[PDB]
């Protein structure tokens, strides 16, 4: 209807209550390997967040694995600063790091991070 | 908070 | 780090994203029963909203639950515009609805949705 | 959209 009344802080509520429950492991449903490292997510996030995992998580045979690998090319520092934003609104961007979250970001199809590392990285040509 | 949208 | 950059379309584009998903049915993991009608929706997102449900899939044993079966008296339609709420922090309030939205926000424990029922209904006497 | 939050 379009007679409704909005709750300004309801969606940031929302995502914070979702980044408890990945801290605390709760109603956590897939690992990301990323090399060497592991992160345990919840799958919708992921998808809500980046092309690459909903095109994943849509798949009739892919939807149900507990464990996705990714590219032994990305770099897990750039994978964990790039879910710490899904799950806050958060990037931790910086002169040491951009490259990779650049790159990570376009692996993973988050077209708005990748759009800033941009910016960032001409304004300092 | 409430607006509205 | 404190020295982030924020995206502050980022929750609400989430938000959206999950309301797409239960749209099209995509990693539904419980059925809420309120009487003869049921809704399909994440777990996550309905703890991220509600006190009651956060209570209920933090149990050791409802967590596992594919089925939740509310209290006889929970009027479906009251259910069904908390839930979009939930999903999009927009609340069909209406004059025809109050009182039933208002007893089940109370039963789900979502404060801020009592709050303006109750301001609202005040209003009106 | 960003911002200093
Ligand atoms: C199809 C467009 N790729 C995306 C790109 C290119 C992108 O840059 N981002 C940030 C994205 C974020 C979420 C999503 N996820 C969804 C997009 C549209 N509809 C749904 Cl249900 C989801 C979910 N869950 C996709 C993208
Ligand atoms: C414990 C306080 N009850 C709540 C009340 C009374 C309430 O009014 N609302 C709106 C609520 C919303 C979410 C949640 N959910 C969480 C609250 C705190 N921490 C987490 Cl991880 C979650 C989740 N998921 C709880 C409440
Ligand atoms: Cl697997
Ligand atoms: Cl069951």
């Amino acid at each position: 209807a379009d007679s409704c009344i909005q709750f300004t802080r309801h969606a940031s509520d929302v995502l914070l209550n979702l980044n408890r429950l990945r801290s605390r492991d709760i109603l956590t449903d897939v690992v990301i390997v990323v090399s060497r490292e592991q992160f345990r997510a919840h799958k919708t996030v992921l998808m809500a967040c980046s092309g690459l995992f909903y095109s994943i998580f849509t798949d009739q045979l892919k939807c149900n694995l507990s464990v996705i690998n990714l590219d032994p090319e990305i770099n897990p520092e750039g994978f964990c600063i790039l879910l710490d934003f899904m799950y806050t609104s958060r990037l931790n961007l910086r002169e040491g790091n951009i490259m990779a979250v650049m790159a990570t970001a376009m692996y993973l199809q988050m077209e708005h991070v990748v759009d800033t590392c941009r910016k960032f990285i001409k304004a300092s040509e | 908070a409430w607006v509205i949208p």
